[PDB]
């Protein structure tokens, strides 16, 4: 999206620091126990109860990281996110009917998780071209659903 | 909170509505379906066709709720306690829908109460629609 | 703003029979009376205090027959509302203030507007034409917002 | 509603911020005018500047509205009734806005606070500036 280069880079090397796959379970999990309506999707996953036991979820780990990547390679073609992310908002859409609200309420989880992770370093002009990106992000997810 | 004022308002246009709050609802459904479509993930079970015998029974059901909290104005959170459990424990519908379907059903009754819908009277349903939204998102988390 | 050739007919063939001066002054109206935040922007409009002080202050009304003007200058420009609104958003956004969501609140109230006029005539697929429209010209007039 | 667990974790977590609060305020309205740039319209009369002072004196109000109401978490509408009438008078903020700030005011304790920042206290925090920005919209209309 409308990305300025100190902007885009500023995404870049940060990203370049994230572990995918702990930063992916945090999030998900995250979003479960902030947004608790959002387990509607996740039955299947088992107990949801407590806190503890959505962030000891293997499968809401494993699903973590799964989105989490997919959130990652998209990061390649901020130029493109659309094309990039047609199938999968076709997907969220026709087959898993996810109410594109939650890409938008896991953007800011996610936003706050990297804060928790980085400190200091998340600075304020950091967080702003992060907001531009999962906002992006959520606008593609849900260009394809009608 | 809704005024003496607001109270009287709802009260005389809903009275209006009588015996078309059905049809209403119905109609203020299908609006919704069509402009904001992202609402339509929630119904996936359902036939969405005009005139769909789902849409319309649906329609009278969230009719006869909106006229039990009229019935009720002085004591919503406990007339609408049974919905208010049941988006919150399994239907677990995103809060910003209630306001997308609030706004439909004041298109629908603007567009068949031209008498009564006044300035007033727009102020008062929105605030009461507002109201019963708040009800039934109240136990969410 | 994406509209299939019949949905922009169906938007142009209603145009057509609206008094733009009425439905403004009722627009703007009631926009101040059923969100009375938004009158922080008129205080030298002079008596805002009931909605009879509102629907028929002489100001609102002309404020209101200015603002539909422009938007109905928009309609004829549905292709390029960015450029169409590119000197009204700044001027919004630098001179006046305005937060952006007051024009998305304009916009649904117009839409109540056109229900209240037009009756049976603003049908389901009507209105979905018109809130893209609405949307679209939201987004144009927060578009220089910086 | 805030349960017993959700104010000791508020407590708890508030405490921690102690002397920081005013900086943490100042912070938190920095990272709004930066990341939602339409939030800058209210204030068209400060210096918005990084490090400015009116930021810093605003920050320092803001968050010790916000210790007023940690240490009030039982009796908020009446603690805040007038920052309430405040806005709803005069201020006139749109409502939208209050979200905007409350994700900012969580983005920077997440900032600062690593270890008392936990799911838990998170999806407190979260309710209670949902709370506190449902107390100060109250009187609006
Ligand atoms: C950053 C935003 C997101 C991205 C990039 C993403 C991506 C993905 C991907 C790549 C899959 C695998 C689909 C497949 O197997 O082909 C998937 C599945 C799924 N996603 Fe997302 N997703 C996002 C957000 C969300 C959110 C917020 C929810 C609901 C809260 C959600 C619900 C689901 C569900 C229910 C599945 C199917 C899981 C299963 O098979 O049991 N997604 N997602
Ligand atoms: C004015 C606010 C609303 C009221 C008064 C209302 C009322 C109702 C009522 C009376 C029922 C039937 C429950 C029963 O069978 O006893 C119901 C079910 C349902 N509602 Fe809500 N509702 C509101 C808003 C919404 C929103 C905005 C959505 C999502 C867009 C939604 C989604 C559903 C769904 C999916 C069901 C289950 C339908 C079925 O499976 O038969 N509701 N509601
Ligand atoms: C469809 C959206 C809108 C359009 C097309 C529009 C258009 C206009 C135009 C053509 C002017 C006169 C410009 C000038 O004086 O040079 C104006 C002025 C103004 N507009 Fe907007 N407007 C819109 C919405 C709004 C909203 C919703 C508000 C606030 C609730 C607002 C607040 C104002 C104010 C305060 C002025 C200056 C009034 C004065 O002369 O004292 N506008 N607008
Ligand atoms: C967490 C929610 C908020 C709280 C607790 C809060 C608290 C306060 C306090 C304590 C004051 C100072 C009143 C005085 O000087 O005695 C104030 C003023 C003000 N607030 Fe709110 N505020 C909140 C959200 C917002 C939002 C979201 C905005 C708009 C983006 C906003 C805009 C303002 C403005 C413009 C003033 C006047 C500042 C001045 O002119 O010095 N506030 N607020």
């Amino acid at each position: 999206v409308h990305l300025t280069p100190e902007e885009k880079s500023a995404v870049t090397a940060l990203w370049g620091k994230v572990n995918v796959d702990e930063v992916g379970g945090e999030a998900l999990g995250r979003l479960l126990v902030v947004y608790p309506w959002t387990q509607r999707f996740f039955e299947s996953f088992g107990d949801l109860s407590t806190p503890d036991a959505v962030m000891g979820n293997p499968k809401v780990k494993a699903h973590g990281k799964k989105v989490l990547g997919a959130f990652s390679d998209g990061l390649a073609h901020l130029d493109n996110l659309k094309g990039t992310f047609a199938t999968l908002s076709e997907l969220h859409c026709d087959k898993l009917h996810v109410d594109p609200e939650n890409f938008r309420l896991l953007g800011n989880v996610l936003v706050c998780v990297l804060a928790h992770h980085f400190g200091k370093e998340f600075t304020p002009p950091v967080q702003a071209a992060y907001q531009k990106v999962v906002a992006g992000v959520a606008n593609a997810l849900a260009h394809k659903y009608h | 909170v809704l005024s003496p004022a607001d109270k009287t308002n709802v009260k005389a246009a809903w009275g209006k509505v009588g015996a078309h709050a059905g049809e209403y609802g119905a109609e203020a459904l299908e609006r919704m379906f069509l402009s904001f479509p992202t609402t339509k993930t929630y119904f996936p079970h359902f036939d969405l066709s005009h005139g769909s015998a789902q849409v319309k029974g649906h329609g009278k059901k969230v009719a006869d709720a909106l006229t039990n909290a009229v019935a009720h104005v002085d004591d919503m959170p406990n007339a609408l306690s049974a919905l208010s459990d049941l988006h919150a424990h399994k239907l677990r519908v995103d809060p910003v829908n209630f306001k997308l379907l609030s706004h439909c059903l004041l298109v629908t009754l603007a567009a068949h109460l031209p008498a009564e819908f006044t300035p007033a009277v727009h102020a008062s349903l929105d605030k009461f629609l507002a109201s019963v939204s708040t009800v039934l998102t109240s136990k969410y988390r």
